[PDB]
RNA sequence: ACGGGUGACGGGGAAUCAGGGUUCGAUUCCGGAGAGGGAGCCUGAGAAACGGCUACCACAUCCAAGGAAGGCAGCAGGCGCGCAAAUUACCCACUCCCGACCCGGGGAGGUAGUGACGAAAAAUAACAAUACAGGACUCUUUCGAGGCCCUGUAAUUGGAAUGAGUCCACUUUAAAUCCUUUAACGAGGAUCCAUUGGAGGGCAAGUCUGGUGCCAGCAGCCGCGGUAAUUCCAGCUCCAAU
């Protein structure tokens, strides 16, 4: 055994999902400002622990 | 709108000069040409504007002020004698040759190979 | 320190100097034989010629066929085995081709699943394998 | 042998722990409260404060009545007062170690433009300084980290050549005002 | 001691650093050494000089085959070597040097070209009005309203701005370039489109979705992959620096 003829099988047979066109991301001080407003301005404290930024349960 | 002031004025009995720093106040305008600066200094110091050599002008950020150097002369013969050749050529009263450095060095190393009066017969 | 006296600087210095050679990280760095057995010779990278595209079986529990390359270096003539890192990247490397080979990160130590391989491939035919993986530059032919 | 300087110095430092929330949570606060562009502008001020605190520590180990301590500590306190991070009522060598980064970040020209009523927000203040609107003592300045001195704070004004001050209106306004009346004539 | 080794020119110094220390110093300053390897000398105040000579060794150029001419560890440049490094440019205007010299020479030096070695500053938006979600407020048991009052983001509308860029002129400068000054143009999905790496732990950041199914591959280390993968390969989103 030890077949080297099966290289890149998963990358070759995975189904190609095209990337979706999305909005522009603001950069620099603008990105730092929206990340400050998202964490220290608008959000309200949560019962018990806090909530993760990417939590999709 | 264009105003000129002088600073660090100092006469020079050594090169027969009067040397001063020119402060060119030109708000709202592009920086002022050297010939205009010469004639505006000439009216200020009561001297003919053909013996005045101004140079080295840097305008500050924001652009309300410009600092340079100026050197005015007692006579035009002395202005011809003890002045840089490039400032004389900027005035136009001097023309240097067009001749290169590379080809002049190559002609020198080509007349190095010959002896006697053949050094003038090398050229052309 | 155990001897403490005012005239014991010689004893302290000579003892510390002699006890440096029992340090593994000092002896490897300050004896030449490690650098002689090093296939790179103190170099961070080396260019080599691909002799073979080989399949190295991985170790215990992790079971895979790692896709490595038998390379012959140019500065030495010495044959090493380097790792072709990502998925499908052995197609972008051909036999009899010139690669740029770096270490893998543990400074002449076999890393992770792989027996003995302490080298990896960063470029092939003067175009990088990361660019060929991401599709930024194609393989010239 | 060339007639160059080569004297350069890195004006910041990176923290030893790359991903500490108790540090990131307080750097992002200062960035948001002062309109800074990135973490490096926090670290530059922290760097400067570390130098002032360190030099104060090396002066504080020496005894009093020694002219190196007297001269250098006096000069350091004079320039701290001259900046405005240290008040005149506490001109002593021990009060240097009570300084904080916010006291220096409140001496930036971006902060001073926002405080003096020239701007609406701290990011308004930065884009106004960057767009050559503000001068300090007849010098048009576009650096938001320009540290404003206590005496020099009184002469923060809009620049003459700016539509917010006594100047010609800018290109968008004059393009509308010329396009409309050039269609109208 | 002597000998051997040195990826040893030495030092001023460089990096890291609590206090000690450890590592580097071919490299712009000082001193040394050498001009392919050795050797020997002329002239001269000063040379065992090499852009001086004389051999021999190695390498290499021309040739009517008799003879002759060498020395880039100078500036460019080329080959080779390698993981690894720029233009066969312009000028004596500066700095200074040399000469019989106020006048000439200077790839020394200066100026540009290449230049993400590296360092400093600093764009990629800012603000009103409408929504809408909040807190704060008078009142209300609550369910709620209103707006005195703000903040947040919405592919909602909207004028105000400014820089990159194109480009007169001036300045700059040996002559230029560039910076700076300043006309004229120059932005709304301001497409004038910010990337690089990650998202189990360490270690900040999805147990989302699809495929794969100990294969492919990820994984610095622990580990993931065996048909319901928080770890592969992709989409979406998020995180870190910028
Ligand atoms: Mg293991
Ligand atoms: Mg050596
Ligand atoms: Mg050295
Ligand atoms: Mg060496
Ligand atoms: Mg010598
Ligand atoms: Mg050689
Ligand atoms: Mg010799
Ligand atoms: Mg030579
Ligand atoms: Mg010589
Ligand atoms: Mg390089
Ligand atoms: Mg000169
Ligand atoms: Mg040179
Ligand atoms: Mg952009
Ligand atoms: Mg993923
Ligand atoms: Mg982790
Ligand atoms: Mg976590
Ligand atoms: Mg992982």
């Amino acid at each position: 055994h030890g077949s080297l003829a099966r290289v890149g099988k998963v990358r070759g047979q995975t189904l190609k999902v095209a990337k979706q066109e999305k909005k522009k991301k603001r950069t620099g001080r603008a990105k730092r400002r929206m990340q400050y407003n998202r964490r220290f301005v608008n959000v309200v404290p949560t019962f018990g622990k806090k909530k993760g930024p990417n939590a999709n349960s | 709108t264009v105003t000129i002031r002088t600073r660090k004025f100092m006469t020079n009995r050594l090169l027969q000069r009067k040397q001063m720093v020119i402060d060119v106040l030109h708000p709202g305008k592009a920086t002022v040409p050297k010939t205009e600066i010469r004639e505006k200094l000439a009216k200020m110091y009561k001297t003919t504007p053909d013996v005045i050599f101004v140079f080295g002008f840097r305008t500050h950020f924001g652009g309300g002020k410009t600092t340079g150097f100026g050197m005015i002369y007692d006579s035009l013969d002395y202005a011809k004698k003890n002045e840089p050749k490039h400032r004389l050529a900027r005035h136009g009263l001097y023309e240097k040759k067009k001749t290169s450095r590379k080809q002049r060095k190559e002609r020198k190393n080509r007349m190095k190979k010959v002896r006697g009066t053949a050094k003038a017969n090398v050229g052309a | 320190g155990k001897c403490r006296g005012l005239r014991t600087a010689r004893k302290l210095r000579s003892h510390r100097r002699d006890q440096k050679w029992h340090d593994k990280q000092y002896k490897k760095a300050h004896l030449g034989t490690a650098l002689k057995a090093n296939p790179f010779g103190g170099a961070s990278h080396a260019k080599g010629i691909v002799l073979e595209k080989v399949g190295v079986e991985a170790k215990q529990p992790n079971s895979a066929i790692r896709k490595c390359v038998r390379v012959q270096l140019i500065k030495n003539g010495k044959k090493i085995t380097a790792f072709v890192p990502n998925d499908g990247c052995l197609n972008f490397i051909e036999e009899n081709d010139e690669v740029l080979v770096a270490g893998f990160g543990r400074k002449g130590h076999a890393v992770g699943d792989i027996p003995g391989v302490r080298f990896k491939v960063v470029k092939v035919a003067n175009v990088s394998l990361l660019a060929l993986y991401k599709g930024k530059k194609e393989r010239p032919r | 042998p060339v007639a160059r300087s080569w004297v350069c110095r890195k004006t910041y430092v990176t923290p030893r722990r790359p991903f500490e929330k108790s540090r990131l949570d307080q750097e992002l606060k200062l960035i948001g409260e002062y309109g800074l562009r990135n973490k490096r502008e926090v670290w530059r001020v922290k760097f400067t404060l570390a130098k002032i605190r360190k030099a104060a520590r090396e002066l504080l180990t020496l005894d009093e009545k020694d002219p190196r301590r007297l001269f250098e500590g006096n000069a350091l306190l004079r320039r701290l007062v001259r900046i405005g991070v240290l008040d005149e009522g506490k001109m002593k060598l021990d009060y240097i170690l009570g300084l904080k980064i916010e006291d220096f970040l409140e001496r930036r020209l971006q902060t001073q433009v926002f405080k003096l009523g020239l701007a609406k927000s701290i990011h308004h203040a930065r884009v106004l300084i960057r767009q050559r609107h503000i001068r300090v003592r007849k010098q048009v300045v576009n650096i938001p980290s320009f540290i404003v001195r206590l005496d020099s704070q009184k002469h923060i004004d809009f620049s003459l050549r700016s539509p917010y001050g006594g100047g010609r209106p800018g290109r968008v306004k004059r393009k509308n005002a010329k396009k409309g009346q050039g269609g109208a004539g």
